[PDB]
């Protein structure tokens, strides 16, 4: 799915990722340790799986 | 020899029948097959695929 778009959904930051969650409907692959910091920095995002 | 043709070698003997064998190879196996869903079906992407 992520190598067809590669354009589409594949972005360049930690930054433009979660920014790209905030606004479109999105699931973007972090490291665990910048889900917890971002998921105190702001209530409204989660960490969906293990 | 001959400087205008070159090595006119009449080489064609027999004296023993020949070295190995002779080669029966790949052959590439070409296979008739449709395309339908999700069997066999084309692959999108950005780049092109050839
Ligand atoms: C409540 O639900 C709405 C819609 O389901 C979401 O907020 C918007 O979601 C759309 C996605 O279709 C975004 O394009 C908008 O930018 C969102 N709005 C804002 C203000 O960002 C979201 O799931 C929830 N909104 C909340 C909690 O504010
Ligand atoms: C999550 O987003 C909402 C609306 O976009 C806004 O209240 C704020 O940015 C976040 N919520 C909290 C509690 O910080
Ligand atoms: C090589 O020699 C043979 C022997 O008769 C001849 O027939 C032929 O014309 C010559 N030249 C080439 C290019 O084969």
């Amino acid at each position: 799915f992520m190598s067809s778009r590669r354009q589409s959904v594949l972005v360049k930051s930690n930054e433009e990722g979660i920014q790209r969650v905030l606004t479109s409907d999105y699931a973007f692959l972090m490291e665990s340790t910048t889900i917890e910091f971002v998921t105190q920095r702001n209530c409204n995002l989660t960490q969906i799986g293990g | 020899w001959d400087p205008a043709s070159g090595l006119n070698m009449t080489e064609s003997q027999k004296g023993k029948p020949a070295n190995i064998t002779d080669s029966l190879s790949n052959r590439s196996l070409i296979v008739t097959t449709i395309l339908e869903e999700p069997y066999v079906l084309f692959k999108k992407s950005d780049k092109p695929l050839y």
